[PDB]
């Protein structure tokens, strides 16, 4: 879920 | 003209070296279409590389460092010519030099020369520019040179593949001071570096975090410049792009309500976009965290963006409803549906971006297990959310799924519609 | 919008 950029 | 510009820099005469030099850095200042190719080729460049030792004659030095940093300005080209004179390693020195200007000089050049690839800015802190960069930064260090180091220093973080973590991890404590400047410039360029810094694996968050700055971020989520907010949203993102704990450190000072105010400010698509995925990898934590987004008031502008806005931010509202739904307690759902949040997600379930389908899916699916819980708990007749879903087409639209193309989001489908409509 | 990568010096 955590969704880096 | 040129050949007696090339006759002066060649000269061993102090005054026909200087007046030929800012004579070339006068062309190379031009509004636009400096010659850079033509100065290369004059071969004047190894003597501007000579000139930057002269300490005897810091007004040469000057010239010749602006001259070099113009051409370091140009394509990669022209600036591989000042990397092979060896000019980096020299302006390292420069940065301790007794001129103001020399040293300001010399910060620019490397700014330059660190700009024009991940492998350009590898050379540069690979031959010692920053420890010497920050060591002249200090109480009484002023605005000129704070701009010029702020901008070198972001270059120094920048790019892809990333600076190694342990070559630009002494830059953190300058950073960490240069965010409480006032100035836009230094502010904007601290917070790009911060948001270079804080891009990637949770230790660097971790290093991120404990420089310091998350009160400070947060405080310039509320910055009326855009060209300061964005940046500072971009590293409060990415700092909540960690654990639970380090995502903590954000919303203990107050950062939902500054974010809630970007929703619902008349501002850029951009940074309504970026305030959305920032709140769903906050809805992508615990359930307190979740609880977090509610109590500020988050989820009816979340749900009304979701429904109307633009698609880049209903992609990014999609994946923070979603997240809620996912990580929320079965109370906090039933809070979410009241906020009227299924219609919009069945709305997406034809979109043409196949993530998006399948997350608010996922959002639907979750949404479905807390009414088949309700139903269940009180023996009743009907799952009240199954209901709400069919009103609002979100069922018809789950029966052309098992048409899709894609296997995870036809499985999820014939799975949802077995679960809840036999 | 990011800011430049290179800066010519003219003044």
């Amino acid at each position: 879920k955590k969704r880096k950029v | 003209s040129l050949p007696a510009m090339i006759g002066g820099v060649y000269s061993d005469d102090n005054n026909l070296q200087l007046e030929a030099t800012t004579q070339f850095r006068k062309l190379l200042s031009i509004e636009r279409s400096p010659p850079i190719e033509e100065v290369i080729q004059s071969g004047v460049v190894p003597r501007f590389v000579q000139f930057l030792t002269r300490e005897d004659f810091p007004q040469l030095q000057f010239e010749a460092a602006w001259a070099l940093t113009n051409i370091a300005s140009g394509t990669s080209e022209n600036t591989k010519v000042v990397i092979d004179h060896g000019a980096v390693p020299i302006f390292v020195k420069l940065l301790g030099s007794s001129s103001d200007d020399v040293r300001e000089q010399a910060v620019w050049a490397l700014g330059n020369v660190a700009g024009d690839s991940p492998k350009c800015r590898d050379l540069v802190l690979a031959n010692g520019a920053l420890l010497p960069l920050l060591a002249q930064l200090n109480e009484h260090t002023k605005l000129s040179m704070l701009r010029n180091a702020t901008w070198t220093l972001s270059n120094f973080c920048r790019g892809k593949p990333q600076p190694s973590f342990e070559q630009t991890r002494p830059a953190l404590p300058a950073l960490a001071r240069l965010i409480h400047s006032n100035d836009e410039e230094v502010l904007t360029d601290a917070c790009w570096a911060l948001s270079y810094l804080s891009d990637g694996t949770n230790d660097k968050i971790q290093a991120v975090i404990e420089a310091g700055v998350c009160p400070r971020l947060v405080e310039l989520l509320l910055h009326p410049s855009p060209s300061v907010l964005i940046p500072a949203l971009r590293t409060v993102g990415n700092i909540v792009t960690g654990d639970d704990a380090q995502t903590q450190c954000i919303i203990d000072h107050q950062a939902l309500p500054c974010l809630l105010s970007l929703l619902t400010q008349n501002l850029k698509k951009s940074i309504k976009k970026e305030a959305c995925w920032t709140i769903s990898n906050i809805t992508a934590g615990n359930k307190d965290q979740i609880q977090a987004v509610i109590n500020a008031g988050i989820i009816g502008p979340l749900v009304n963006l979701l429904q109307t806005a633009e698609f880049d931010i209903k992609k990014e509202a999609a994946w923070a409803i979603s997240n809620a739904t996912s990580g929320g307690s079965h109370d906090q759902i039933k809070y979410l549906v009241s906020e009227g949040c299924i219609k919009p997600l069945c709305d997406l379930l034809i979109c043409p971006d196949i993530r998006i389908v399948t997350v608010c899916l996922e959002g639907l699916e979750n949404i479905l297990k807390v009414g088949e819980t309700d139903k269940t708990l009180a023996a009743g007749d009907v799952n009240v959310f199954s209901q709400m879903i069919d009103e609002a087409e979100g069922l018809e639209k789950i029966e052309n799924l098992q048409s899709h193309d894609n296997n995870e989001i036809y499985e999820k489908a014939v799975k949802i519609l077995e679960a809840y409509w036999m």
